[PDB]
């Protein structure tokens, strides 16, 4: 294989001292990683393939001069997109950042028939169409 | 071994017999455009946007009704296929005004944006449009009709998930409309979920218009609290404010359907919220003051009080940190009075066994039932997502519902037994030819409205109901897995308050009238100045001023479900949180960082000061609160229902009356609904008149 | 303007104005938005 | 051909195809993927232990010739075990060609520096190594080349957050400018745009 | 195995130890000129007191790998001010002498605001 | 039009205006509160109804590509006008 | 001083619960009959460890690990809670 000659390193991977991030915004931070949910108000299932990283949502105030919505959260807009969930975990607990997981919710298989819209002696017989 | 292989794009599908086209595709990740399908609707065909070629048939197939056939190969992007979508694309917008500016749906419509995928670039239509007029339809749903699309959405939704027949066709070719033909507002329970099945802006939320665009929007996924089933829910927010709620799909729960209170009473966040804490003056008048002082004050009158000098009611929006947390405060004075205003008996096993309050069977089990008794309970108003559960299986399984009380309309028919408790006498013994049916059913269900335990006999109906479900369950008919007896719950915070070991109702606080009374978000009035001596000193801590706040010597503000991270068990004993969608108010805390903070000043420190750590402080008590999205099975039926028969109580003659009877008592039932304007608007909907 | 006037409209100044910057006339920005959280107001009476 | 589509150039993408294979077939050891595009760019992905032999090659080998480099740059991926793509962009004037040499590298494995075969590496790695903490053993000089002295972080991190962590100000009392956590009189709008609709069958990925 | 990994500089901790310390004795010395050549007002003693505080903070690191960066990084900081590229307002930032002081205890974040 | 609160300062078109105990009308003194005087609602107000002899009526605005979209407004009922959605002009059928 | 309320936390299925799981099924309902306005709360949870936790006056909880006993090391278990106050 290799001529680097490697080293062993059990270690459990942790970067938070080498990633600049202050000490307020990696122990008081919870991170939620889940998979979207559809937005109701649209049946297209694409914004639905991929899990998601957010954090925990900070005061915002209105700004005295204008109303404008002020912040003091740098992480409010921070929002990580993962190919499986634990891809999001790798990633938050070297980190250092504190999580849940919610499972995906996939839609269940539904049994569909159009000929059930004229049944004889049942109740899906539609009134009209 | 039934399923047969048929092909997408030539890659090979194994599916059931009779999935359809478009299901056979979703195996393989893709989605064919629609617009008249719906997967929780009865399948139309009418809009042809889902027509696809098959290998070798000269003619395209709907791919939503169309069976598919073993070895069918299905071209979904074949230039046959998508010369049909961009035919119909074309038809569907000949007519349909140039609205997206002005149009809500803008930025999240799926003609919009099956257009710019499926659809070509530009028109070739030459003529004037048509224009339809408008139809009224109630104060909830704003209907602009020039942009239906005609795929009865809707009109499959009233009908078949609302039961209710008012939306229907008239007229015919090009000037076909869709609404009520005389004048008729569509008010049901489940009427705003109308406006997310239109695909298009034709149906849009009246509260919302024109206050937000979908992409500008922040979602939150959260929990309803507006009742005990615990929907779903998207809490849509810009620049720190709530703009509205949504549906989130879940299939064991809500699916993907919210309730009109759940979905149109949020405004009242906006309105009466308790911004400051506040004390009473020198003239006995409530005025602001600061988190200091008004922590002290209550420090110091609950330092010089133990024992039943304490005590605690908890109203139906408390989160589970906050109870634990008080729990925890007043049994550091030694007073166990931690009371709920909505009553459970405490006869026999009470809140001992989790089952003997929940509902055991679950929601989902509805599906699975072939008999349903519902008893001294309108689950259309108190649960509404549960009824629609129950029409559901109605619909599709056959089911056969009974009913012992007032006859309400449930949206389907059913059997009305009567409205005397004494039935329950007859069914149990056998007298009743009722009494049968349930012995034949394989998966009988029974379920108390915990409505009907508020009545001052609730322990002989909760004993006659589980006579019933015991002489059922251990007998041949059903297995040993199917749980029988239910109880359904309409208070968000209950089901937790009895994990927690609250004392169900007030009548301990009756029965030893305290000098310390923290009413935590309780706004029943269940406990009045009338009730308690005349130096009581009351403590009111929640979101709005309503029925407790007028009478309290502080108010320490508190937070809304949508401003903190907050544990709620639904009916079933299902576990779920809240998540904070925008910061409390002012200067409102988040509820359990109070308590936190009052017993600090008082010198009774809690032992724990972060979120998780409350959370691991619930685990202790009991640990289902912290498994989220899990229901925890619950055993020991005839252990409960040996101590339930160790104490005879006989019951009242008066009938079983449910507290709501019309849909006009459904809107308000608690104080976020009470400050709602929109609720308001509703009421005088359906009172006075669309006039 | 003495060839090819302007349209007229009723809701054109008549009266145009220079530069206003650092005059008692100056524009002071402000927001345009009614309040959005209506606070609840204690009743003014005395319990009992 | 039609007006509005790119025309294709089915020479290129053949010529192209070749010589990646001809690339492969000579460093086996370190090639681990070659792929050309539909817009004809042949791309190298190699083990980073390839760095300085592949570029080698590539530079003075005959047949490619590759004396130019264009362009160095990284690309973070945080879903990936080695969040951090190594983007080497090449030019040969002999054959008038290009070719992009990827490889990868997580948050704690060092890179070989391409200054000796590249002059032009240089400060291209430092960039690297200031906008995303990718650290090039033996570079001849790495330290920050963008960003402000003793600025914490490395911005170009998909998890460094867009207005980072503080912000300056000049303070009358201490009579310096000074650095303070960052508050923000309006906060940056997210916006959710994309479409729930699929918009490139092509591209799509087994469920 | 997935443990078998490439060293920056250190094969072990050990090896990282010594580099440890030989960083904080190039910053040990370099804060009296720190303190002279950009005209602080801030005493040789309090410059020292916060190099050990910087150390400190990194104590529980047991990852070589990681260990080499903290002190790649902490070279290029001594570097900038040995070279006089950093200005007095890079070297006072350490010490954050403009922001006040934000409570600790849980009632006094409870009396300002909604953070834990 | 422009109104007055109790305290003196306009009200805006919108509706604003600092409440007595707002210090931020501060922002104001020897200055002056910006407000446009020409009230959107209250000019389209004065406009007079058009009859038409259709049932559908089609508004662009006015101007051709100057103007907004062009919409087609339904005319059937005779309880009320048919408002332009974008430019607010009202027509109604006369005689049906 | 006394004793205030009692919790017994049980998995459904796991064996490390059986005997708990047989207290209750052969003997809670003599031990409610017997002590009818304490506060016995049972509650099962799926891959618990067994425990019996009681409170106390004042707040004041103890727990004991049940987790592999016997229905009769339970019942001694409950009467060294119920005898012995804390
Ligand atoms: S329904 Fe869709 S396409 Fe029609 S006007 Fe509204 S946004 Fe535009
Ligand atoms: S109103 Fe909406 S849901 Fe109903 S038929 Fe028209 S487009 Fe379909
Ligand atoms: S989705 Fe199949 S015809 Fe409408
Ligand atoms: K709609
Ligand atoms: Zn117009």
């Amino acid at each position: 294989t290799r001529d680097t000659q490697l080293i062993t390193v059990d270690e459990k991977l942790d970067i938070t001292t080498i990633t600049g991030v202050p000490e307020e915004h990696i122990k008081t931070r919870k991170a939620r990683i889940f998979v979207p949910a559809r937005n109701n108000m649209q049946s297209g299932v694409n914004n639905t393939k991929k899990w998601k990283m957010e954090f925990d949502t900070r005061e915002r105030w209105e700004n005295p001069l204008m109303g404008w919505a002020s912040t003091a959260d740098p992480l409010s807009n921070l929002v990580l997109t993962f190919s499986t969930k634990e891809d999001a975990v790798a990633f938050a607990e070297k980190n250092g950042w504190s999580y849940d997981v919610e499972e995906r919710k996939v839609p269940k298989p539904k049994s569909k028939s159009y000929g059930a819209n004229f049944s004889w002696n049942k109740r899906t017989r539609v009134s009209t169409k | 071994s039934n399923l047969i292989e048929v092909f997408v794009d030539g890659q090979s599908v194994m599916v059931e017999p009779g999935t359809t086209v478009l299901q056979a595709c979703e195996k393989v990740g893709m989605q064919i455009p629609r617009f008249c399908y719906h997967e929780r609707l009865s399948v139309a065909g009418n809009c042809r946007m889902c027509l696809v070629e098959i290998e070798k048939a000269p003619k395209v197939v709907a791919a939503c009704a169309m069976p598919v056939m073993k070895g069918w190969n299905i071209l979904t992007n074949s230039e046959k296929t998508k010369k049909a979508r961009e035919g119909v694309m074309e038809f569907l917008l000949a007519n349909h005004p140039l609205d997206c500016p002005i149009c809500d749906q803008g930025g999240e419509c799926d003609l919009q944006d099956q257009s710019m995928m499926f659809g070509s670039d530009r028109s070739r239509f030459l003529e004037g449009k048509r224009a339809v007029e408008d139809k009224n339809i109630g104060p909830l749903v704003k209907t602009i009709m020039t942009r239906c699309i005609q795929c009865t959405r809707c009109i499959r939704f009233a009908s078949e998930i609302a039961g209710v027949d008012d939306l229907g066709t008239t007229g015919r070719g090009n000037d076909m409309q869709v609404g009520t033909y005389i004048e008729k507002m569509f008010m049901s329970e489940l009427s705003g979920n109308i406006i997310d099945i239109c695909p298009v802006g034709a149906l849009t939320s009246k509260p919302y218009a024109f206050t937000a665009r979908p992409w500008e929007t922040r979602k939150t996924e959260s929990i309803d609290v507006m009742d005990a089933v615990g929907s779903n829910i998207v809490v849509s927010t810009r620049t720190g404010e709530v703009m509205r709620i949504l549906p989130r799909m879940h299939e064991d729960i809500n699916e993907e359907w919210i309730s009109d209170k759940t979905r149109f009473a949020y405004d009242g966040l906006k309105r009466q919220r308790l911004t400051e804490p506040m004390v009473r003056n020198e003239k006995g008048l409530l005025t602001h003051t600061t988190w200091e002082d008004a922590l002290s004050r209550v420090a110091g009158m609950l330092q010089s009080f133990q024992g039943n000098d304490v005590a605690a009611i908890a109203g139906g929006l408390v989160d589970a940190e906050a109870l634990i947390a008080l729990k925890d405060l007043l049994n550091r004075v030694d007073s166990d009075t931690l009371c709920t205003e909505e009553v459970f008996p405490t006869a026999g096993a009470g809140t001992d066994l989790r089952s003997n309050y929940l509902l055991n069977t679950t929601i989902a089990g509805v599906e699975e039932a072939d008999v349903v008794l519902l008893v001294g309970t309108n689950p259309r108003f108190e649960a509404p997502l549960f009824n629609a559960r129950i029409r559901k299986s109605w619909l599709h399984n056959d089911l056969k519902v009974a009913l012992i009380g007032s006859p309400v309309d449930l949206t389907y028919r059913y059997d009305h037994l009567g409205d005397s408790p004494k039935i329950l006498q007859d069914i149990a013994s056998g007298s009743h030819p009722f009494s049968q049916v349930l012995q034949e059913a394989k998966k009988p269900m029974v379920i108390l409205g915990s409505s009907a335990l508020q009545r001052n006999d609730g322990a002989a109906i909760l004993a006659a109901v589980s006579n019933i479900a015991q002489k059922i369950r251990t007998s041949s008919g059903v297995t040993g897995d199917w749980k029988v007896m239910n109880i359904l719950h309409r208070i968000a915070s209950q089901v937790a308050a009895l994990d927690l070991g609250y004392k169900p109702g007030v009548e301990a606080i009756q029965k030893n009238p305290p000098k310390m009374l923290f009413l935590l978000g309780a706004d029943g009035g269940c406990i009045t100045r009338q009730d308690l001596p005349k130096d009581c000193f009351i403590v009111y801590q929640g979101h709005h001023g309503d029925v407790g706040a007028p009478i309290a010597d502080v108010i320490l503000p508190g937070a809304a479900y949508t401003e903190k991270s907050a544990t709620y068990v639904n009916t079933e004993g299902r576990a779920q949180q809240t998540k904070v969608a925008v910061t409390p108010p002012g200067l409102a805390r988040e509820d359990w960082k109070i308590i936190r903070a009052l017993s600090e000043i008082a010198g009774m420190t809690l032992p724990y000061d972060t979120l998780d750590q409350v959370r691991n402080r619930l685990e202790e008590v009991s640990p289902n609160l912290v498994r989220y999205d899990d229901v925890e099975g619950a055993n020991y039926f005839q252990q409960a229902s040996e101590l339930s028969k160790l104490v005879n109580q006989q019951l009242l003659a008066d009938p079983l009356v449910p507290p709501q009877l019309t849909i006009k008592d459904f809107y308000m039932t608690d104080s976020i609904s009470r400050a709602s304007q929109t609720m308001a608007k509703c009421v005088k909907a359906v009172t006075e008149g669309a006039h | 303007p003495t060839v090819k006037p302007p349209t007229a409209r009723k809701f054109i100044w008549t009266n145009h104005k220079f530069n206003l910057s650092g005059t008692p006339q100056q524009y002071v920005p402000y927001s345009t938005t009614r309040k959005k959280i209506q606070e609840w107001v204690p009743p003014s009476t005395p319990y009992k | 051909t039609r007006p509005t589509v790119r025309p294709r150039n089915d020479v290129a993408h053949k010529q192209l195809s070749a010589f990646g294979e001809y690339v492969a077939e000579i460093l086996p050891k370190y090639v681990q993927q070659v792929q050309v595009s539909c817009f004809n760019e042949l791309e190298i992905c190699i083990h980073p232990d390839g760095v300085i032999p592949v570029l080698t090659f590539l530079r003075d080998h005959s047949n490619a010739q590759f004396k130019s480099l264009a362009d160095l740059t990284a690309v973070d991926i945080p879903t990936r075990q080695n969040r951090f793509e190594i983007v080497y962009n090449l030019l040969s004037l002999r054959f008038n060609s290009r070719i992009r040499v990827k490889t990868y590298t997580d948050e704690l494995t060092p890179i070989e520096s391409s200054v000796p075969v590249y002059k032009a590496a240089n400060w291209y790695e430092r960039e690297i190594w200031d906008m995303f903490g990718v650290f090039f053993a033996n570079h001849p000089d790495l330290r920050r080349i963008l960003t402000d002295y003793g600025f914490e972080g490395h911005p170009f991190r998909k998890d460094f957050p867009l207005s980072g962590y503080v912000e300056l100000r000049y303070d009358d009392e201490v009579k310096r400018v000074v650095a303070e956590p960052v508050e923000l009189a309006q906060e940056f709008r997210k916006f959710d745009l994309n479409s729930p609709w699929e918009a490139f069958p092509a591209y799509r990925q087994p469920p | 195995a997935s443990t078998s990994v490439k060293p920056i500089f250190s094969r072990d901790m050990n090896e990282a130890k010594r580099r440890v310390r030989e960083l904080y004795r190039a910053w040990y010395r370099e804060v009296p000129n720190t303190v002279h050549l950009f005209q602080l007002d801030i005493s040789v003693k309090q410059g020292r007191d916060k190099v050990r505080e910087m150390f400190k903070k990194n104590a529980h690191i047991t990852d070589p790998r990681v260990v080499d960066l903290l002190v790649i990084k902490g070279k290029m900081e001594l570097e900038e001010t040995i070279k006089v590229w950093k200005q007095r307002t890079h070297v006072m930032r350490f010490f954050h002498e403009t922001e006040a002081p934000r409570p600790k205890d849980f009632l006094s974040k409870f009396y300002v605001g909604h953070d834990p | 039009g422009v109104r007055t609160s109790p305290t003196g300062e306009k009200v805006t078109h919108t509706g604003q205006v600092y409440d007595d105990g707002d210090y931020r009308k501060v922002r104001f003194v020897g200055r002056q509160k910006e407000v446009n005087e020409n009230f959107a609602i209250d000019l389209i107000a004065e406009q007079p109804v058009s009859q038409v002899g259709s049932r559908v009526i089609s508004c662009d605005g006015g101007g051709g590509a100057l103007g907004h979209p062009r919409v087609y407004i339904n005319l059937d009922k005779e309880t009320k006008t048919g408002t332009c959605g974008y430019c607010g002009l009202q027509f109604r059928q006369q005689h049906h | 001083l006394g004793l205030r309320e009692i919790r017994i936390h049980l998995c459904q299925r796991s064996p490390g619960s059986q005997g708990v799981r047989d207290f209750i099924e052969k003997r809670y309902v003599e031990l409610k009959k017997a002590n009818p306005d304490l506060p016995i709360l049972i509650r099962e949870c799926s891959d618990v460890q067994p425990k019996l936790w009681a409170r106390y006056a004042f707040g004041q909880e103890k727990n004991v690990s049940l987790n592999n006993f016997s229905a009769d090391q339970v019942t001694r278990a409950l009467e060294n809670v119920l005898s012995s106050k804390a």
